[PDB]
């Protein structure tokens, strides 16, 4: 299987500069051009470059010429994007992708986009608070995760370390007036399976390497 | 360069439905023309390259048009998991550009909301803050109205409303509604409620819990 690896978000200071990483696998690497996209706010769609990995050669969009920086690391089949002059302009989602050849030219794979965050404000890891109803017998019952106060974006948010997808919704994130971030993550079980099992939320927050499980209480039992 | 326009950035159509999603290139592109797929969670697929040939993969509901300038992607029968956003993007010319996107929103049978409400947790509560969460699950359509009332007031301007992507197999939403006080506000008052109106309901349905 073609897979195109990148690199976690990252919160970088205004004038310093990032590195974003792209690690191929399931191809010959030096038989591929590989192009990198920008994703704003807007969700607006941009092509910054792309890179002939076989010999080094690189094509910018003149908007990115003094912004942007395309390499590559054979031996590891992993191309690399270096952002330099950062401003909260650059603040976005950067796709690498491969350029397959059918001269017919499309992206026939992407990456899964690296988040990265230009701000002065430090980073904050959310606190990870349980969702549980004050009692009991409906048809579904309800629990939950409040992700709250963390910065930047993004967090992620499994259930019982993925083995529990069936109901689950991660609601996007807010920004409160205190300019942190917060989310709720919940899932619902019909009331007949509600205990055949444990719920544990899972909380993973890069920019502050906060990892936190949560087990959200039944209260299965009565004296 | 070359400006890429998607005219319509949202696009209804009905589960079933012939869907046509359409871009226009400032000068000819010669058919160097294709389309992307981005869903909810920022995954992207292509489609359909050099204006109509099937990405393998992907489904025979897709096809592409056009020529020149006009370029359109189809959706012979639309599923709930082509809930997405489509862009087009050409290649005559450096820079390649990308076409703005057209979002769907799939019109589906209405369907009511099942609410829960949920108190703060006491390992929120010391740190100073109440969290109260109403939730609204796998409902259509999108619009409704959610009120908190606590010990029967009516509140205003302390809570906020996340909605998710519609979904991909039953192209529902779901809603959280978020009420914060301060933890000397929450210890105020006994009574907290969620009350929703909504189409596929026939009078609003209220959640609460007495603190």
């Amino acid at each position: 299987e073609v897979q195109l690896q990148q690199s976690g978000p990252d919160l970088v200071k205004p004038g310093a500069s990032v590195k974003i990483s792209c690690k191929t696998s399931g191809y010959t690497f030096t038989e591929y051009i590989m192009h990198w996209v920008k994703q704003s706010h807007g969700k607006s769609l941009e092509w910054i470059g792309g890179i002939i990995p076989n010999n080094g050669g690189t094509s910018y969009n003149q908007k990115f010429k003094d912004k942007a920086t395309m390499t590559v690391d054979k031996s590891s089949s992993t191309g690399y994007m270096e952002l330099r002059s950062l401003t909260s302009e650059d603040s976005a989602v950067y796709y690498c992708t491969r350029r397959e050849v059918y001269n017919y030219y499309a992206l026939d794979y992407w990456g899964q986009g690296t988040l990265v965050t230009v701000s002065s404000a430090s980073t904050k890891g959310p606190s990870v608070f349980p969702l549980a109803p004050c009692s009991r017998s409906e048809s579904t019952a309800a629990l939950g995760c409040l992700v709250k106060d963390y910065f930047p974006e993004p967090v992620t948010v499994s259930w019982n370390s993925g083995a529990l997808t069936s109901g689950v919704h991660t609601f996007p994130a807010v920004l409160q007036s205190s300019g942190l971030y917060s989310l709720s993550s919940v899932v619902t079980v019909p009331s007949s399976n509600f205990g055949t099992q444990t719920y544990t939320c899972n909380v993973d927050h890069k920019p502050s390497n906060t990892k936190v499980d949560k087990t959200v209480e039944r209260k299965c039992c009565v004296e | 360069d070359i400006q890429m326009t998607q005219t319509t950035s949202s696009l209804s159509a009905s589960l079933g439905d012939r869907v046509t999603i359409t871009c226009s290139a400032s000068q000819g592109i010669n058919n160097y023309l294709n389309w992307y797929q981005q869903k909810p969670d920022g995954t992207v697929k292509l489609l359909i390259y050099y204006t109509s040939s099937l990405h393998s993969g992907v489904p025979s509901r897709f096809s592409g048009s056009g020529s020149g300038t006009d370029y359109s992607l189809t959706i012979s029968n639309l599923e709930p998991e082509d809930i997405a956003t489509y862009y087009c993007q050409q290649y005559s010319n450096l820079p390649y550009t990308f076409g703005g996107g057209t979002k769907l929103e799939i019109k589906r049978t209405v369907a009511a909301p099942s609410v829960f409400i949920f108190p703060p947790s006491d390992e929120q509560l010391k740190s100073g803050t109440a969290s109260v969460v109403c939730l609204l699950n796998n409902f259509y359509p999108r619009e409704a109205k959610v009120q908190w009332k606590v010990d029967n007031a009516l509140q205003s301007g302390n809570s906020q409303e996340s909605v998710t992507e519609q979904d991909s197999k039953d192209s529902t939403y779901s809603l959280s509604s978020t009420l914060t006080l301060s933890k000397a506000d929450y210890e105020k008052h006994k009574v907290y409620a969620c009350e929703v109106t909504h189409q596929g309901l026939s009078s609003p349905v209220t959640k609460s819990f007495n603190r």
